[PDB]
């Protein structure tokens, strides 16, 4: 709600579009599809763009971290592709079912507040308790905001946000790339990254 | 919605206000200016007329030339006053030529 | 005056709320449906351009991006056929052994036991077997691997997508206006020897570089994938100069005017090759250069921006006598003016070059391995013939639509056409009585045979063995075809065909690929039955047309428009005096008449030309050779043709040829389905849908776009529409089993 | 002002405020009456002046190696033809510090960089010297004219800051365009018809002309 | 983007899509249990 007239522009020259004012974080007034032009469209796609980030972003360390201390001789955990399969205290089906219900709980609680903010914000159990953030997709309370690093003013709260975004967006693209390196070659990814850096004219894509 | 309607007339020329859902005819209907019609239904020229300004929705208008709603003519009955307008009565013949 | 770009900037915008809102380009559409006709109205006047608006500048430009849009899908449809070719297809052990091999680029996925339609086509391979004869275009084109085919599929599909995105800008960002379309000096100019001429310079190029000498290498037993690459054959030339010293002095001789010394690869030599059964390609290519040349000369006739030249007006201002009045003075100005009579004259052209096109293409077989492929030879007949009928039916549709809608003495005035006009009735009547009088002797004749040999008395009959009716011109001609490589064609060493005669015969992997074909009284009675089917279907199409505005019964008839259902039930009943109504009469005559054309070409070809020939040199055709005798009377047409030739496709049921059995059921199934349509009214369906309401009423579940039934035109063209569907199908599924199933 | 096959409908709107305006058009293509996209005559003249820098550029690279392998210790590896250095790889190829696709891309990529800030330049005369850039922006904001925007870097030394010194500094320079566009497609053909190089055909005819041009037609390969 | 959720639903689209799903749903429950004449469960 600060609409910035004229904020970097991913392609310089142009004219944003209406609906891309200023207002949302990590605005840069890129929809040349024109997918965002209503406002219920906008948030939807908001929270979409938000929950996508973060779980982009928690599986992006979990690659990379694991892998870059893997090669070094840290720990053992198999590549993360074929960790699909290597076999666990259980089998997969029943994992997956717990899973389900675990995290199927959580899903329809933040449902439900994005379709009426504000009406699961407490406990049944234990009433007194009260997440304490006031907007949609920033959740806060102690579970999710316990160091009160999150709730401020403006400029503050703003600037934190647009940085979310960036990462989250750079770690999408991350997790895609892993994926379509290690489908066309089979390899793991710091494998690449290390022959790439070996041979940088010649250990590219160009290869086959 | 209920824009106010201009109808020269050999009466003279009375206004009466009515919403834009409504077709001409029932509303110089309703304050009691009279007007000639035969049909009620957009399948003659009784209720032909022209307009001085504005312009008239003739969707539901049939039975009239492909170019009756291009120069000018309007049947009264069939007619939604999309704006305040100002329109001609008795002009049957001069469209009926 | 002068000839220049004109286009205008942005006329349209790019927006979806057109879409969301049906029936845009029409006022009556857009105002929304009461009933149901209203969907089909919808779809009736979509594409009906200058009905929508009154500016010719508008319907031009929709024509245009309409046709670009066309284009695009024909990209689409051979990138397919390349991409299946490449992908789904047997085509390299084809190429392998091309005699044995039966083509196939289809398969299919095993999901409810259909994948016994994968049948054994060799080669180690199981699909469902071709008749479009692509193996023998990419085998006369060089194609030697797939990876050719993936590479032509990519480029058609890049090539579409071009097309897709010109359709877009030359209609919303780069609009061309009337006087750029009306220029059609220069239009003739550039399609004569620019898109003909230079097309087909560049194809002989090809056929000179790339299809002679892999087809060298191929025809003289070299392995298809030891063959070198065609780009080798440019870049090193000795290669070429191995095959055809010629190529070795390379472009001195086209300078120094010695022509001769290229006789190496460009001949005259008329005939087959007795190697692969087509045409020799050094005669092809030779063509095509000549072709080329002839085109690119007459790209040059009419004056654009540089004085020289033919104006298109006073040729034929210039022509006129003292039987036709004034006559071709005005007609310039119409040809510019109305697109219809533009359609007109152009269906009828394509259409009679697509019908030549399958004489032409049966008789002189121009692919290499197609002339003993006899289901693709029969299939590319069939299917151009009925190309071309309906394209000629088309020409008349829009003759139709020009005199109803376009012509105008008042500003536009010609005099031939008002001459025509003038005496419409003796020419009616002329045609009338020949189409008659033709009908008599011919199918007449017919009947006077079945008769005779009903009633014991085959020395009555008009056949080879009784009363003689010999084709004296058809022979004579033929005649001098024989005679003529030599004595009035000193250049030419074999005649054009083999069908003239002089006793050559070319056989390819034991098979027959052609013969000279005998003329007798059964070919005499076939081709006056066809006469008379082309009479009458011209007699039904110009009346049509030359009574299109008004009539001795209704004389202001072009008031009612084109398309109407009647003008009531009075003055006796005047059902079906539109002209439609004649379009739709022609479309059965046409039907009638393509039909016995495929069937006599069918059952000759069997009977005298195709068929096995043994090493001692015994021809044992398909057919014994009964067309001479059995052709003659109707119950042999019945007996000899459709009963013991539809044995292969009612005993498929269990084979990989049972799909064709279960179309033909299917195709007899459709056309006795439109009879309904097509012997009632919809009086008595409006009255049986009251009653269907009704019981919906009576449960609150009524719709509220009213159910009418159909219009009096929709019934007349649901009911040709499915008629031809399942005749055409019906015969599609006899063929192709038929000629699969024996070879 | 010389006249080249001029004609009475190029020399309307020929009027002669180009330089090197010779008035011909003998196909019209200049014609402002029905203008559309790529057709307008403006984008004409930019593009003719683009096509000559370039060619200037390339006209001049593509015949210095095989000059440098004649005079010098420059190694004649590094002394290939203009065909035969990967242009057209079923002609001849190298082996560079690179794949010559990885190649492809990274020029692509700078000359994407380049080019849609020269086109945006043009779109809306004065864009890219507003958004940041690092710096690198104070000096491209532009001169009104595309084909000169002039600045701190497309013009240093400070040429022409008069009227007389731009015309014939821009004659001049369009008319050299044109020689090195003429000479690029002579390029073309000769390489493929004597299919040897440019320098070497010169060289193999300054010294006998019994072979100029009817004797290629033989065209070897 | 409006215009196109409209446009998506109207007849011929609604219909392609929703008989190419049930075609999808057929054919798959075709390949599991194939050559099924009775309820052979209870
Ligand atoms: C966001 C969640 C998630 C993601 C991205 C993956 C991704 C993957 N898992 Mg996993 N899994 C995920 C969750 C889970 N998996 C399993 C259980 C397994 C098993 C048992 C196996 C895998 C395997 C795989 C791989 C399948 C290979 C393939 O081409 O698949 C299909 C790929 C797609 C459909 C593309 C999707 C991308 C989208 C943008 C389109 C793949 C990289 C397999 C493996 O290791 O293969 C070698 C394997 O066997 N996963 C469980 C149960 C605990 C999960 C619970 O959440
Ligand atoms: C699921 C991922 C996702 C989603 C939901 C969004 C959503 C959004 N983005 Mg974003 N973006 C993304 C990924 C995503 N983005 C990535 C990875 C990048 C880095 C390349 C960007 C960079 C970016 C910029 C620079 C900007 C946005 C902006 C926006 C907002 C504008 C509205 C809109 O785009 O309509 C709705 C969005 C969708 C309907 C999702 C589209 C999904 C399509 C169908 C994917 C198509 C396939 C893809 C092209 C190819 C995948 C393969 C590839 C990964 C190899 C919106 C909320 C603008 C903004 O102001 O942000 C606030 C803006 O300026 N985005
Ligand atoms: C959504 C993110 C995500 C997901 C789905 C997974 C999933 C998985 N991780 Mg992983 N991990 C993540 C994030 C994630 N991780 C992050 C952010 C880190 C820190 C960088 C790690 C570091 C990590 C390590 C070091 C290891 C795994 C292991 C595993 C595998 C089984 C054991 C396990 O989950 O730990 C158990 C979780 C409990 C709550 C118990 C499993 C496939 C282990 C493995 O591969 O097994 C050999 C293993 O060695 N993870
Ligand atoms: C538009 C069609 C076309 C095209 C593109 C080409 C292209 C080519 N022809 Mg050619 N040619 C053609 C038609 C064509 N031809 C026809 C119709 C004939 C019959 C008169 C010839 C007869 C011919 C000969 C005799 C030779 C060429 C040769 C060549 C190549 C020489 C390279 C060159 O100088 O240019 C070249 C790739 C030369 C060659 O083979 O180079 C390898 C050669 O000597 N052509
Ligand atoms: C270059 C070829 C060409 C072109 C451009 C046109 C163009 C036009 N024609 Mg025309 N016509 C042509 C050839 C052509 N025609 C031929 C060959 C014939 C002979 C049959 C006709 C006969 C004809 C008639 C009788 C009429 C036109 C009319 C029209 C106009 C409106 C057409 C329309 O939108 O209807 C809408 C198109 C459809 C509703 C599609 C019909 C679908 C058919 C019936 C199904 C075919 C089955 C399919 C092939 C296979 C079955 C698939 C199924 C099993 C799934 C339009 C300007 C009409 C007019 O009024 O002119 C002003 C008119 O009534 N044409
Ligand atoms: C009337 C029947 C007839 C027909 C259809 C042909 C057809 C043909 N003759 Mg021919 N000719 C004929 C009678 C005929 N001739 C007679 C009666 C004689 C005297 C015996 C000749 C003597 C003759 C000779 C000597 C030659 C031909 C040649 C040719 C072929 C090339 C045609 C040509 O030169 O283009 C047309 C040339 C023009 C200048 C266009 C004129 C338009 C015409 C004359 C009208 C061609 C297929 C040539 C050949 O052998 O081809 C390989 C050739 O050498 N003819
Ligand atoms: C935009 C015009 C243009 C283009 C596309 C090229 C392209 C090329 N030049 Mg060239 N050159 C040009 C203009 C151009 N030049 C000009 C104007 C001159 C001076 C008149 C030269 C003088 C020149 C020489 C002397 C050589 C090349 C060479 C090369 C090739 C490799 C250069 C290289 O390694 O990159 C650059 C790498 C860097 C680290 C910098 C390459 C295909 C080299 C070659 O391949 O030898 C045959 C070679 O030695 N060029
Ligand atoms: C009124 C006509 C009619 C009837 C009654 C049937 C009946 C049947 N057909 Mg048949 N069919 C017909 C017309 C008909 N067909 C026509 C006209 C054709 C030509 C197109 C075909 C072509 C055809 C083929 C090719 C096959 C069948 C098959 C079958 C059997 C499938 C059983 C099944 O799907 O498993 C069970 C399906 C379900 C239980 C679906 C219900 C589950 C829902 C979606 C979930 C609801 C949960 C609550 C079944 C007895 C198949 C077969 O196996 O034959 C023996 C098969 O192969 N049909
Ligand atoms: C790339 C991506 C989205 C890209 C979208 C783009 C570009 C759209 C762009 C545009 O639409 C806009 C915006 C606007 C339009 O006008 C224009 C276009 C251009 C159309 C999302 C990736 C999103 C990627 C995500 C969310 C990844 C999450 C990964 C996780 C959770 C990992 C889980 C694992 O646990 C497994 C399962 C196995 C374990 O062993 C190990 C690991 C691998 C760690
Ligand atoms: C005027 C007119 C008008 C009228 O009306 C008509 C007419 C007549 C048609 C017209 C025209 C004429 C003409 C002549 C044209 C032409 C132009 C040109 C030539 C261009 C080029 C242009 C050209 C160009 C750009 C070029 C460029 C180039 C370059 C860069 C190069 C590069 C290179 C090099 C260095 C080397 C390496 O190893 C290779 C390469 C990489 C390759
Ligand atoms: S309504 Fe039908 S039956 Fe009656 S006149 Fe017209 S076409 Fe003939
Ligand atoms: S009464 Fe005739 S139109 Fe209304
Ligand atoms: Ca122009």
């Amino acid at each position: 709600t600060v609409a910035e007239p004229d904020r970097p522009l991913w392609f310089p020259g142009s004219t944003p579009p209406p609906w891309l004012d200023g207002s949302l974080p990590g605005d840069f007034g890129f929809d040349p599809l024109g997918l965002g032009s209503d406002p219920e469209s906008l948030r939807w796609n908001v929270q979409a763009e938000l929950v996508h980030s973060r779980w982009a972003m928690l599986g992006a360390a979990g690659i990379f971290i694991p892998e870059f201390l893997t090669k070094l001789g840290i720990l053992n955990t198999p590549s993360w592709y074929t960790a699909g399969e290597q076999e666990y205290f259980t089998d997969t089906t029943t994992l997956f079912i717990v899973e389900l219900v675990f995290i199927g709980w959580a899903e329809g609680r933040r449902w439900a507040d994005i379709l009426n903010p504000g009406c699961v914000n407490t406990d049944p159990i234990f009433p007194n308790n009260k997440l304490t953030g006031t907007d949609v997709g920033y959740p806060g309370g102690l579970w999710f905001d316990p160091l009160g690093w999150g709730s401020a003013s403006p400029q503050k709260l703003k600037e934190l946000r647009t940085k979310e975004i960036k990462n989250g967006r750079l770690a999408m693209l991350a997790v895609m790339g892993a994926w379509f390196q290690h489908i066309y070659t089979g390899t793991g990814p710091i494998d690449n990254l290390f022959a790439h850096l070996a041979d940088p004219g010649h250990a590219t894509i160009f290869a086959a | 919605a209920s824009y106010k309607v201009k109808l020269v007339t050999p009466d003279g020329t009375q206004e009466f206000e009515c919403p834009s859902d409504v077709y001409i005819l029932d509303h110089a209907e309703e304050v009691g200016i009279d007007l000639p019609y035969s049909c009620r239904a957009g399948s003659c020229s009784s209720c032909a007329g022209k307009v001085v300004g504005g312009e008239v929705d003739q969707s539901d208008g049939s039975f009239l030339d492909d170019e009756q709603i291009e120069a000018g003519f309007v049947l009264t009955c069939v007619a939604y006053p999309t704006s305040d307008v100002v329109i001609e009565t008795h002009k049957e013949e001069d469209l009926t030529a | 005056p002068e000839v220049k770009i004109l286009v205008d900037r942005d006329p349209i915008k790019t927006s979806f709320e057109q879409w969301a809102k049906p029936g845009h380009f029409s006022r009556t559409i857009a105002k929304g449906p009461d009933t149901t006709t209203w969907i089909w109205n919808l779809h009736a006047d979509a594409h009906d351009f200058d009905s929508h608006t009154s500016d010719l500048e508008e319907i031009s430009r929709k024509v245009f991006s309409a046709h670009f849009g066309q284009l695009s899908i024909i990209f689409l449809w051979l990138s397919g056929m390349y991409f299946h070719g490449a992908r789904f297809s047997n085509y390299e052990a084809w190429l392998n052994d091309p005699t044995h091999i039966r083509p196939s680029a289809q398969v299919v996925w095993p999901i409810v036991g259909q994948e016994i339609l994968n049948g054994d086509v060799g080669g180690g391979f199981r699909g469902i077997q071709i008749t479009s004869g692509f193996f023998q275009i990419w085998r006369a084109s060089g194609i030697t691997s797939e990876l050719q085919l993936y590479c032509t599929a990519i480029g058609a599909l890049v090539f579409a997508a071009l097309m897709l995105f010109a359709g877009w800008f030359h209609y919303h960002k780069a609009a061309p206006k009337l006087v750029w379309f009306q220029d059609v000096e220069s239009m003739l100019n550039h399609h004569l020897a620019g898109l003909l001429g230079l097309g087909s310079l560049s194809w002989a190029g090809h056929q000179v570089h790339v299809s002679l000498p892999i087809n060298q290498f191929l025809n003289a037993g070299v392995d298809p994938k030891e063959i070198p690459l065609p780009h080798e054959f440019i870049l090193n030339r000795d290669l070429l100069a191995q095959l055809y010293p010629s190529f070795a002095e390379g472009a001195t001789p086209f300078f120094t005017l010695n022509w001769s010394k290229y006789a190496d690869f460009l001949t005259f030599r008329g005939g087959l090759d007795p190697l692969t059964g087509g045409l020799w390609l050094t005669d092809i290519a030779h063509h095509h250069l000549a072709i080329a040349i002839l085109f690119l000369i007459a790209g040059h006739m009419y004056r654009t921006n540089w004085g020289i030249g033919h104006g298109i007006k006073d040729i034929l201002e210039a022509h006129k006598g003292p039987f036709t009045g004034q006559g071709h003075k005005g007609l310039y100005e119409i040809l510019t003016t109305s697109w219809h009579a533009q359609l007109s004259i152009n269906l009828a052209m394509l259409g009679s070059l697509t019908i030549i096109v399958a004489h032409h293409m049966y008789a002189m077989p121009p692919y290499p391995y197609l002339a003993t492929d006899y289901g693709t030879q029969l299939s590319l007949f069939t299917h151009h013939m009925w190309i071309g009928g309906f394209l000629i039916v088309g020409a008349a549709a829009h003759a139709a639509i020009f005199m109803v809608r376009d012509y105008d003495p008042t500003t536009r005035y010609n005099d031939l056409l008002d001459r025509v006009l003038r005496h419409r009735d003796a020419i009616i009547s002329h045609l009338n009585w020949v189409c008659i009088f033709l009908g008599f002797h011919s199918f007449g004749l017919y009947i006077h045979n079945d008769t005779m040999s009903a009633l014991g008395r085959p020395q009555d009959m008009f056949s080879d063995t009784a009363i003689q009716l010999q084709p004296v011109f058809a022979q004579w001609i033929q005649n001098t075809h024989a005679l003529a490589p030599g004595t009035t064609a000193p250049g030419a060493t074999t005649s054009t065909s083999l069908t003239w005669g002089g006793g050559d015969l070319v056989s390819v992997g034991g098979k027959v690929a052609l013969l000279p074909i005998p003329l007798g009284t059964a070919d005499f009675l076939v081709h006056h039955i066809h006469a008379f089917t082309i009479h009458v279907t011209v007699l039904i199409l110009l009346k049509g047309v030359l009574f299109a505005r008004s009539s001795r019964l209704i004389p202001d008839k072009a008031n009612l428009g084109f398309r109407f259902p009647c003008d009531g039930p009075g003055r006796g009943g005047t059902c079906q005096v539109s002209a439609w109504d004649h379009v739709f009469l022609g479309l059965f005559w046409m039907y009638n008449a393509i039909s016995v054309v495929i069937f006599h070409f069918s059952w000759k070809m069997q009977s005298d030309v195709w068929g096995s020939i043994n090493d001692q040199g015994v021809v044992t055709h398909i057919t014994g050779g009964n067309f001479a005798q059995s052709s003659i009377t109707i119950n042999g047409w019945l007996r000899d043709f459709l009963w013991a030739q539809a044995s292969q496709v009612i005993q498929s049921y269990g084979s990989s040829l049972s799909a064709y059995g279960l179309f033909f059921l299917g195709a007899h199934f459709v056309w006795a389905f439109s009879l309904m349509f097509l012997f009632s009214g919809r009086g008595y369906w409006q009255e049986l849908i009251e009653s269907i309401v009704w019981a919906h009423n009576k449960l609150k579940v009524a719709p509220a776009t009213q159910p009418r039934a159909l219009s009096i035109v929709q019934g007349r063209a649901v009911g040709v529409t499915h008629y031809l569907l399942g005749g055409i199908a019906t015969t599609w599924a006899f063929f192709l089993a038929r000629i699969i199933a024996v070879g | 002002r010389p006249l080249w096959f001029a004609s009475k409908q190029s020399l309307s709107y020929l009027d002669g405020s180009l330089p090197g305006d010779y008035g011909f058009d003998p196909l019209g293509l200049s014609d402002p009456e029905g203008t559309g996209g790529f057709i307008e005559p403006r984008w004409l003249a930019y593009g003719e002046v683009i096509n000559g820098r370039f060619a200037m550029l390339g006209a001049v690279g593509a015949i210095a190696p095989e000059y440098l392998g004649k005079v010098g210790l420059i190694p004649q590896e590094t002394a290939l033809a203009w065909f035969q250095t990967g242009v057209i790889p079923p002609a001849g190829t190298y082996n560079y510090w690179a794949d010559n696709y990885t190649l492809f891309v990274l020029e692509m990529a700078l000359m994407g960089f380049a080019e849609h800030r020269r086109f945006q330049d043009w779109a809306k005369p004065g864009s890219m010297g507003k958004q940041y850039f690092l710096g690198l922006e104070k000096g491209f904001g532009g001169s009104g004219n595309p084909a000169y925007p002039g600045g701190p870097f497309f013009n240093p030394l400070g040429f022409g800051k008069d009227e007389k010194s731009l015309k014939e500094l821009k004659l001049k320079e369009v008319k050299n365009g044109r020689l090195a566009m003429l000479a690029i497609l002579g390029y073309f053909i000769q390489g493929l018809v004597t299919g040897v190089g440019p320098y070497q055909n010169l060289l193999d005819h300054v010294a006998d002309p019994v072979n100029n041009n009817v004797l290629t037609s033989l065209k070897f390969h | 983007m409006r215009d196109l959720k409209t446009y998506l639903s109207v007849a011929p689209v609604a219909s392609t899509l929703w008989f190419a799903a049930l075609a999808g749903l057929l054919i798959e429950i075709n390949r599991f249990f194939p050559d099924a004449l009775t309820f052979p469960f209870f």
